[PDB]
């Protein structure tokens, strides 16, 4: 069934699983034609793979040359998606291929179960939950190499940096999450919160500062903070 | 003109042939059912006046033998049976139908109703489907299930109606993940016509079947693969025009006959719209829509 408050700590156990967000597959700028009329320009997307125990993040870079010629982009984009998971998983060992794929987003449901058929036993679940990972294109690091990118390419990171060595993977999702939900809501103050103090950098292998333990708290603190606040400021409270 | 005779009414029982049902007293002096047409299939079927439970009947044609129905007590139920011998079998119904103990197959001549839900139903496809070799006509109630359904449990009294699903490998070729799914031209044309039916005319014929199950005894999974085969045509964008003409015939005349009372449970609001408004042959079935529109309007 879908995964929801009830069972969250489902997610943390050591069966095998991966979130796929499919919302910045199909990205467009909307602009005006010479004539008057409106138009779409494409650029590069990104799935989002991640398994929430280890933090192992699989972003396949969704290159505009896909659409070319294509009708019905979004629907296409949820039917690519799918093929491109089905091929991760094929790609895999079997010791490592998940037992359950939960879609961040209903509409992925079909499209996924028609492209695992080969793979009864792989569980595709929707969630209840609302979880921000449509902002990961706000981190930098992620947000560069999708513009970059010349030709389709799947890139690996682990979105906790080094976290997992000091926290369980229940306190790394919750941290990511935060950090997720603040720069959808606010991203440009979030940044700032992240950024503000040039002595704790980000290191070349990874995605986030080196904060220190009582440092994350500040930080976490902050963040919380500003979603609160544009809830407020969102809802005047 | 051929009879169906009756050992005794012992029970009383609401008797249905085909479309038509009347009502038999406890111990009524009924013999059975004359003037019966010959050329098409045909079904007798009963509902117990004291277990509205359990409609149950039979499946046959006169042209395959002679069949009378007697009342058994220990099973509890009116059953068809074959006589062999061809002069005792005439000579009983003779007698009586000189002593008048029989209805007669109320057909009104300019009617086509049971042709038309009947035209493409061939006895020999239903007893692949209610397998009973031994017997030349095929028992059918309210619980009995699909090879479909128990697949998610007495194999014997299953109906093995062809197994329809859309999310499936047979329903889908890798590599066109996307493309069959959202037109199922290759599993119905291919697959399903070419491959497992043969040609139209037998998969006509499985769904009337399965439609007359449906309303007759109110069996549920019989519904369910009505439903499925007719989503399979609207749902292919690519149909032979003759199919999509016949289709809408034979729906038609489904919808027409369909008691007003049952449509809430016998049709499925999704497949429906989907099928007049949505599918590739939304604008193929005129007189279907014609109908559905005027007659349940409510479902849409
Ligand atoms: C008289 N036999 C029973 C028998 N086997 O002696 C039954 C029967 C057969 C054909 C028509 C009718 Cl209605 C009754």
């Amino acid at each position: 069934g879908a995964m929801n408050s009830s069972n969250y700590a489902e997610l943390f156990n050591n069966d095998i699983k991966l979130f796929v967000d499919d919302t910045n597959v199909y990205r467009v700028t909307v602009h005006k034609t010479f004539e008057g009329n409106v138009a779409t320009k494409a650029i590069n997307g990104c799935i989002f793979t991640l398994n929430p125990k280890t933090g192992h993040l699989f972003l396949k870079i969704i290159h505009t040359s896909v659409w070319a010629g294509q009708k019905r982009l979004s629907q296409l984009a949820k039917w690519k998606t799918a093929e491109e998971v089905s091929a991760l998983v094929r790609s895999l060992p079997k010791e490592e291929q998940p037992k359950q794929i939960i879609v961040t987003r209903k509409a992925m449901l079909d499209p996924l179960e028609v492209h695992m058929l080969d793979f009864p036993n792989i569980a595709i679940r929707p969630t209840e939950l609302r979880l921000p990972f449509s902002a990961a294109m706000s981190i930098d690091k992620l947000s560069d190499v999708v513009m970059k990118a010349t030709e389709p390419q799947m890139v690996l990171f682990n979105i906790y940096d080094d976290w997992l060595d000091r926290i369980s993977s229940y306190t790394a999702f919750s941290r990511l999450t935060l950090l997720l939900r603040a720069l959808k809501t606010n991203e440009e103050s979030a940044k700032m919160i992240l950024l503000s103090d040039p002595t704790i950098t980000i290191k070349s292998y990874h995605l986030w500062p080196s904060f220190t333990d009582e440092q994350w708290i500040t930080i976490e603190s902050q963040m919380r903070d500003l979603i609160l606040t544009e809830y407020g400021r969102k809802y005047n409270v | 003109m051929n009879t169906v005779p009756f050992t005794s009414a012992p029970i009383e029982v609401t008797i249905g042939i085909d479309q038509y049902s009347f009502n038999v007293k406890e111990n009524q002096p009924f013999h059975g059912i004359k003037d019966i047409p010959i050329g098409h299939v045909h079904v007798i079927h009963f509902q117990h006046a004291d277990n509205s439970s359990m409609r149950y009947g039979y499946w046959f044609d006169c042209r395959m033998g002679n069949f009378y129905i007697q009342y058994d007590p220990k099973d509890g139920l009116y059953k068809m049976m074959e006589e062999r011998d061809g002069a005792k079998f005439e000579n009983i119904v003779h007698n009586f139908k000189e002593r008048q103990m029989m209805v007669s197959y109320p057909k009104i001549d300019e009617d086509d109703t049971w042709y038309n839900l009947t035209e493409f139903v061939q006895m020999d496809k239903i007893r692949k489907i209610v397998r009973k070799d031994e017997n030349q006509f095929s028992y059918v109630d309210s619980s009995m299930t699909t090879v479909q359904e128990n697949e998610l449990s007495d194999p014997a009294h299953s109906l093995n109606y062809t197994v329809i699903n859309f999310k499936s490998r047979e329903a889908i070729r890798p590599g066109h993940e996307m493309e069959d799914f959202l037109d199922k031209s290759y599993y119905l044309n291919t697959v399903m016509l070419q491959g497992i039916f043969k040609n139209s005319s037998n998969y006509f014929g499985e769904l009337q079947f399965a439609f007359l199950n449906a309303m007759f005894f109110g069996n549920y999974g019989s519904s369910l693969q009505w439903h499925a085969m007719i989503e399979l045509i609207c749902s292919s964008a690519t149909v032979p025009k003759h199919m999509l003409d016949k289709l809408d015939e034979i729906l038609y005349y489904q919808i027409k006959t369909l008691p007003e009372q049952y449509s809430d449970i016998l049709l499925n609001e999704r497949v429906w719209n989907i099928c007049l408004y949505s599918s590739f042959q939304k604008n193929s079935l005129h007189n279907t829509e014609k109908i559905m529109e005027n007659k349940y309007p409510e479902l849409l």
